[PDB]
């Protein structure tokens, strides 16, 4: 609930996956790609990853 | 210092150190803390 | 509750030696790293976070 | 006035673990013996491990190569747990290259001749379909924990990335001192050490490499005369 | 050894209190420390030290070991 | 691998029976690894030769009093405890004590046999008052460390042998302690400084020498397991 943790929007099946993003096939007959923070920097100065 | 022989709470204590720095010389009351101090952790680690 | 962790303390799974390292009253028999002595008193041991 | 002298005998537990039997002690000496052993293996037995990397497309750390998994940093923490023995007083290098899906297990590294990788079942990352891991890996000796600044050597290229090194051959020791009275008319003890080491070389060359550390001292403590 | 030698019972037996210890030692350590700069001119001011030194030893410790030896005098101008 | 900083071993000496040894520069650890070894070896693993039991004569197990002497059974005992003694035969041995009429009772008075000798016939033992007779016999024989009296082996053997404490250790106190030594480099290497006290037959080098050589057996116990094992190599 805090919104820190990507979640799937619709049910489907992981079609590519790497360390830069995911790529899912929705069953409705959609594809769509997520994109992960890597080593980004947050306010207080650590590290979002 | 004369033998003590009686149990040494913190208010014994109190009063050693209290005769201590009223009869002796600084460098040796300093001396005579810092050996206390190193025999109460040595003995505080093994005491269970 | 309390009374179910005493319980527990007599009902864990055996290590690879097959014996119970921390005891019923929750306190294990520790040993000196430097002198090598075991220590003369068991001492409470587990998990913090 | 008793004549008995100790001896020492070995037990096989499986193959990376022994249990060591010395007696007849006087009493109360079981306890240091097992404890300074104990200090010995745990400290100074030498071992090698690997002390740099460089990926072909990387410059840094905190970055990430396309078509894997994982980032550079979290392939430092599996490759710092490569359990690797080597017989060359310089250092040596290794390549590992993978292409296509899968895993990248620690057995495809390819070692030259005279080192050894010993857990050729780790696994280091994942690839999928369009990635290739092509890395090199710097393997040298020593003994203890190396802290990755003192292996960042004075020339370091901006691609050179170092890496924590722990040479110790040794996992997990103890002893135990039974007070068997030991018939002799007299008490004594009966020391019993346990030693398990990781799969790099076997108990009895971690206890004779102990030994052989521990007389110098006491070597020169006798030369006093 | 260090900051607690030479003990200050001892010194405190050669003066009247510490407040005028203080200015005693601080002044003969003034007068070695103008003594040692001027040492490469030819020249005849200030005196000392009146006992063994080190390499580099502080002016105010060697000030404090010839009051403890007794070897300077206080008077009241 | 190379030690690549050789430690080394200097004495002083306080007392005549008295030393103070200092070892560095010591390895990070390596002080508590070979300091209570040392104190331990030093205390508990050389041999000499003590007192183990008394039989005064006149006197039973009971320690009311010594009629005609000053002191009571427990001052003897301790009197006798405090003499040094060096002996050769394995079985014990029995020495008389004859002293007797007024004065003061010392350990020059004995008349040990041959293999046994006494080193400090200056040792006082007890005093006589009233034209009192004093009548010892001493058995002393050979060990290691500290034993506490050795109980009743036979309770009806006899009346009056009185077992005592036998401390055979020539050293009789030993304490270590660890500190920093280096500077220039890098610091937290050990410095080791062993206090040894000893009795007037022995000096503390003897008895550091004796604890070395031991450890050093025992140590090259392990090290027989597989002699071509890579250690910690020292050079000269």
């Amino acid at each position: 609930d805090a919104g820190d943790v990507l979640k799937a929007e619709k049910d489907g099946v992981v079609q590519e996956l790497s360390a830069d993003y995911i790529t899912v096939a929705n069953d409705d007959g959609t594809y769509i790609t997520y994109r992960l923070h890597k080593f980004s920097r947050s306010n207080q100065g650590t590290s979002v990853n | 210092y004369p033998f003590v022989d009686y149990s040494v709470g913190k208010k014994q204590l109190s009063e050693i150190v209290n005769d201590l720095a009223e009869r002796y010389p600084k460098v040796i009351v300093a001396a005579t803390l810092d050996n206390l101090k190193a025999a109460g952790f040595y003995w505080a680690t093994r005491s269970g | 509750r309390e009374d179910e962790l005493a319980g527990l303390l007599n009902h864990t799974i055996p290590n690879r030696d097959g014996e119970r390292m921390v005891l019923p009253t929750g306190k294990a028999r520790l040993f000196d790293g430097r002198s090598g002595e075991p220590f003369p008193d068991p001492i409470s041991v587990g998990y913090m976070y | 006035l008793i004549a008995q002298r100790p001896s020492l005998t070995e037990e096989v537990v499986d193959e990376f673990r022994s249990r060591f039997v010395i007696e007849p002690l006087e009493p109360g000496f079981g306890y240091t013996l097992g404890n300074s052993l104990r200090r010995t293996l745990l400290s100074s037995i030498p071992g090698a491990a690997v002390t740099s990397i460089r990926i072909d497309g990387v410059l840094h750390e905190f970055t990430t190569v396309p078509g894997v998994k994982e980032d550079v940093t979290d392939l430092i923490l599996n490759i710092k747990q490569l359990v690797v023995s080597s017989e060359h007083d310089e250092p040596v290098v290794m390549y590992l290259r993978k292409q296509g899906p899968g895993l990248v297990t620690a057995a495809d590294i390819a070692p030259p001749a005279g080192v050894e990788v010993h857990n050729p079942d780790l696994v280091l990352a994942t690839l999928n379909g369009k990635g290739k891991l092509e890395m090199e890996l710097t393997v040298e000796r020593g003994r203890g924990y190396v802290s990755a600044v003192q292996n960042k050597q004075v020339g370091q290229e901006i691609g050179r990335i170092p890496v924590d090194s722990i040479y110790s051959p040794v996992l997990k020791v103890t002893y135990k001192v039974e007070a068997t009275r030991v018939e002799q008319r007299t008490d004594f003890d009966k020391l019993i050490v346990d030693v398990e080491t990781k799969q790099a070389m076997r108990p009895r060359d971690a206890m004779a490499s102990a030994g052989k550390t521990l007389v110098e001292l006491f070597g020169l403590a006798r030369e006093l005369n | 050894e260090g900051i607690i030698n030479p003990p200050i019972d001892e010194l405190l037996e050669a003066t009247d209190s510490k407040y005028s210890l203080v200015i005693y030692a601080a002044k003969r350590a003034r007068q070695i420390n103008a003594y040692y700069s001027q040492l490469g001119e030819g020249l005849l001011e200030y005196v000392g030290p009146l006992v063994d030194t080190h390499v580099h030893e502080k002016p105010l410790s060697i000030a404090l070991r010839e009051i403890n030896a007794g070897l300077l005098t206080s008077e009241a101008i």
